[PDB]
C-alpha cells in the first residue's frame, strides 16, 4: 500500500511539472505577441488543481502514525517472565550448558 | 510584468545561491554535531544528581505509596536530628547574580545578536554580484526599503518589488528553516541565522550550581508537600463492567504459537 | 488521560507539522505556477490550511480522543513558518517561468 | 553605436568568472560528504568506546 | 520445517524480529543463534552499525546455548575495529568467568574500573561473580554499596 502511494505522489508531481512547462511555453508565447492581455488556458489550470490535490493526499497517508495517548496500553501484552530476566545479571551455570557441551 | 530578463542570469545566480544555502546549513549542522564534546562528571555530582531525581520523582509520584512508607521517606529527608540535607555539604562558589540585574539580564541576554554572521555572506554575495537584478516579489512594497533592497542599482523611478540578490538570499535562509527539519528530524540544527548560538538537547540536564542551597530547597520543598492517598478510592471500580478483557481475548485467539 | 506518554505526544506533533510543512510547500509551488496578487495569494494559502485541517480531521474520524486530548493544535497550528516557507515557493516558481 | 543610459542592469556581468563559481559548488558537495562519513564514526565509537 | 522457515523468510523481516527480540530481551539463545549464524552468511553485506549489535547478542546466546567457537569468531570481529573497547572487555570477562580462571575476569574488570570510574557494567557482573562463587549475602552487601 505504501508504495502505491509513493508512486501516486510521483506521478502528481510530474504531472504538475507538465503543467508548468505548458504554462511557460504560453507565456513565452504571449511575449511574442503585442497586447492581447489573455489568461493561461482553463483546462491546464484544472489540470494543475487536480495534479496539486492528488499529491496532497498521499502526503498524508505517506506518514500516519498516531501511536495511543496511554502508556499501558503497550505494556498490556508484555508477561512478567521476560521482565524477571535482566541483561545487567546472567549467570552462566545451567544445566542446558552442560547438556549442549558435548554436541 | 516589465523589464525582460535573460536566461542566463536565471541558470547562473538563482541556483548556484540556492544550492550554496543549502550545502551552507547541511555543513554547519555536521560540523555542529562534529564539534560536540562531552563534559566531564564526577562521581559526587552524579550522586547529587540521582538523589535529586529520587526526591523529586516522590514529589511528583506521592499518592499511590503508603502513608507509614511516605512519612518513613519524608523523615529520612529531613530528619532534625541529623538530616542527611543538613550535615552532607560541599564547597561553595561565590555567587554573583542579583535580584534586579538579573531580572533585567533575562531580557538583555536575549538572542539580539545573532544575525550578524548572515548579514556577512549576504555582504560577500551582493559583493560579488554589483549591478544585478535577480526577481520580483507579488507584495507591494514601499520606496523606503528599495535602499535595503536594491543596494547598488542607480534607478529612482523603478519599483521596490525587483529585488537583489542579497535579499534574495536573504529570504531563502528562511524559507528552508522549517524544510531543513524535514529531512532530519525534530532536533535539527542547520539554521542558518543562529550560527554561533548553541542548540542542543543538552549534555548533563543535571546542573547543581549550588549544591548545599538545591538541597535546602528541597528539603522545604518536601516539607511543604501533603499526602493524599490516591488508592483509598477503590469502590469506583467495585460497581463497573468487565468486557475488554472480553476485547482482545476474542483477538488474541486469532495469533498462533510461531 | 491519568498517565500520559511525551514519546506518542511528541510522535504525533512530528507527524502534524511534517504534513502541515509539505502541503504548505506544494501550496506555495501551486500558487506561483498559476500567479496571483497578495490578497488573492494569501486568501489561496488560508483555503488551502483549512482544507488540509480538514483532510486531518476526516483521517481520525473515531476514536480521536485517545489520538489528540484536544483539536485546537490541528486547527491553529504553524500558520507563521508555514506561511514564512510558503512563501520562497511561491515566488520561486513566480518569476522563474514569468519574468523569465 | 549603442548608448548606455545607466551602465547596465539587464545582461549578466562581463566579468564574471566560473572557474571560482563552479570550484566552489562542487567543493561544498565534496566537504559535505567528507563531513558525512567522519559524524558516522564519531557517533559509532561515541557509542562503543 | 527449518528448510520451510528458512524459505519464507527475508532478512529484512529476520533483522527486525532479532530487533524485536532485543527489545523485550527474551531467553531464546537457541533460536537467536540460529537466526544469528543464518544472516551472517547470507547476506553479510550491509548494516554494519546493526551487525555489531547482532555479533554481540549472537555471541551472548553461544555463551548460554554450546558454542565458544561462534563466541571467539565474533569476538575477533568485534576487537578487528575498535581496539579499545571496554564493551567487548566486559563481553571477553564474562566468557572467561563461564570458562574457567575467575580471578583474571576480576583483574580484568579491576582495570577497567582503574580506567574509568563509571563503570556500571563491570561492577554488575563482579556482583554476579560473588553472587555464584561466594554466598549471597556479601553479593547483597555488594549490591547496596554499588545501589548506594
Amino acid at each position: 500500500a505504501p508504495s502505491l502511494w509513493k508512486g501516486l505522489v510521483g506521478i502528481g508531481l510530474f504531472a504538475l511539472a507538465h503543467a508548468a512547462f505548458s504554462a511557460a511555453q504560453h507565456r513565452s508565447y504571449m511575449r511574442l505577441t503585442e497586447k492581447e492581455d489573455e489568461s493561461l488556458p482553463i483546462d491546464i489550470v484544472l489540470q494543475t488543481l487536480l495534479a496539486f490535490a492528488v499529491t496532497c493526499y498521499g502526503i498524508v497517508h505517506i506518514a500516519g502514525e498516531f501511536k495511543d495517548m496511554d502508556a499501558t496500553s503497550e505494556l498490556k501484552n508484555k508477561t512478567f517472565d521476560t521482565l524477571r530476566n535482566h541483561p545487567s545479571f546472567y549467570v552462566f551455570n545451567h544445566r542446558g550448558r552442560v547438556l549442549f557441551r558435548p554436541s | 510584468p516589465e523589464l525582460l530578463l535573460d536566461s542566463n542570469i536565471r541558470l547562473w545566480v538563482v541556483l548556484p545561491i540556492v544550492i550554496i544555502t543549502f550545502f551552507v546549513g547541511m555543513i554547519r549542522h555536521y560540523v555542529s554535531i562534529l564539534l560536540q564534546s562531552d563534559k566531564k562528571l564526577t562521581q559526587e555530582q552524579v550522586s547529587d544528581s540521582q538523589v535529586l531525581i529520587r526526591s523529586r520523582v516522590l514529589r511528583e509520584n506521592g499518592k499511590y505509596i503508603p502513608k507509614q512508607s511516605f512519612l518513613t521517606r519524608k523523615y529520612y529527608f529531613n530528619n532534625p536530628e541529623d538530616g542527611f540535607f543538613k550535615k552532607t555539604k560541599r564547597k561553595v562558589v561565590p555567587p554573583s547574580p542579583m535580584t534586579d540585574p538579573t531580572m533585567l539580564t533575562d531580557m538583555m541576554k536575549g538572542n539580539v545578536t545573532n544575525v550578524l554572521p548572515m548579514i556577512l555572506i549576504g555582504g560577500w554575495i551582493n559583493m560579488t554580484f554589483s549591478g544585478f537584478v535577480t526577481t520580483k516579489v507579488p507584495f507591494p512594497l514601499t520606496l523606503r526599503f528599495k535602499p535595503m533592497l536594491q543596494q547598488g542599482i542607480e534607478l529612482l523611478t523603478l519599483d521596490a518589488s525587483w529585488v537583489s540578490s542579497a535579499s534574495w538570499y536573504f529570504l531563502n535562509v528562511f524559507g528552508l528553516r522549517s524544510i531543513y527539519s524535514l529531512i532530519l528530524g525534530q532536533d535539527n540544527a542547520a539554521d542558518q541565522s543562529r550560527m554561533m548560538q548553541e542548540q542542543m538537547t543538552g549534555a548533563a540536564m543535571a546542573m547543581p550550581a549550588d549544591t548545599n542551597k538545591a538541597f535546602k530547597t528541597e528539603w522545604e520543598a518536601l516539607e511543604l508537600t501533603d499526602h493524599q492517598w490516591a488508592l483509598d478510592d477503590v469502590e469506583e471500580e467495585l460497581m463497573a463492567k468487565d468486557l475488554h478483557f472480553e476485547g482482545m481475548f476474542k483477538k488474541e485467539l486469532q495469533t498462533s504459537i510461531f | 488521560p491519568p498517565f500520559i506518554s511525551e514519546a506518542a505526544v511528541r510522535g504525533n506533533a512530528a507527524v502534524l507539522d511534517y504534513c502541515r510543512t509539505s502541503v504548505s510547500a506544494l501550496s506555495g509551488a501551486t500558487a506561483g505556477i498559476l500567479g496571483l496578487t497578495g490578497l488573492y495569494g494569501f486568501i489561496f494559502y488560508l483555503l488551502a490550511s483549512v482544507l488540509l485541517s480538514l483532510l486531518l480531521i476526516l483521517k481520525a474520524g473515531r476514536r480521536w480522543n485517545k489520538y489528540f486530548k484536544s483539536r485546537r493544535p490541528l486547527f491553529t497550528g504553524g500558520l507563521i513558518g508555514g506561511l514564512f516557507t510558503y512563501v520562497l515557493f511561491w515566488t520561486f516558481l513566480y518569476g522563474m517561468v514569468h519574468v523569465y | 553605436t549603442r548608448v548606455y543610459p545607466s551602465k547596465q542592469f539587464d545582461v549578466l556581468k562581463d566579468d564574471y568568472d566560473y572557474v571560482l563559481i563552479s570550484s566552489v559548488l562542487f567543493g561544498l558537495v565534496f566537504a559535505t560528504m567528507i563531513t558525512k562519513r567522519l559524524a558516522q564514526v564519531k557517533l559509532l565509537n561515541r557509542a562503543w568506546r | 520445517a527449518k528448510v520451510s522457515e528458512l524459505y519464507d523468510v527475508t532478512w529484512e523481516e529476520m533483522r527486525d524480529k532479532m530487533r524485536k527480540w532485543r527489545e523485550e530481551n527474551s531467553r531464546n539463545s537457541e533460536q537467536i543463534v540460529e537466526v544469528g549464524e543464518e544472516l551472517i552468511n547470507e547476506y553479510a553485506s550491509k548494516l554494519g552499525d546493526d551487525i555489531w549489535i547482532i555479533y554481540e547478542q549472537v555471541m551472548i546466546a553461544a555463551l548460554d546455548y554450546g558454542r565458544d567457537d561462534l563466541a571467539l569468531f565474533c569476538l575477533q570481529e568485534l576487537r578487528r575495529q575498535f581496539p579499545g573497547s571496554h564493551r567487548v572487555k566486559r563481553l571477553t570477562g564474562m566468557r572467561f568467568e563461564a570458562m574457567e580462571r575467575y580471578d583474571d575476569a576480576i583483574q580484568l574488570y579491576d582495570r577497567i574500573l582503574q580506567e574509568d570510574p563509571t563503570n556500571t557494567a563491570a561492577r554488575k557482573r563482579k556482583i554476579a561473580i560473588r553472587k555464584a562463587q561466594g554466598k549471597n549475602v556479601e553479593a547483597i552487601r555488594e549490591l547496596n554499596e554499588y545501589l548506594e
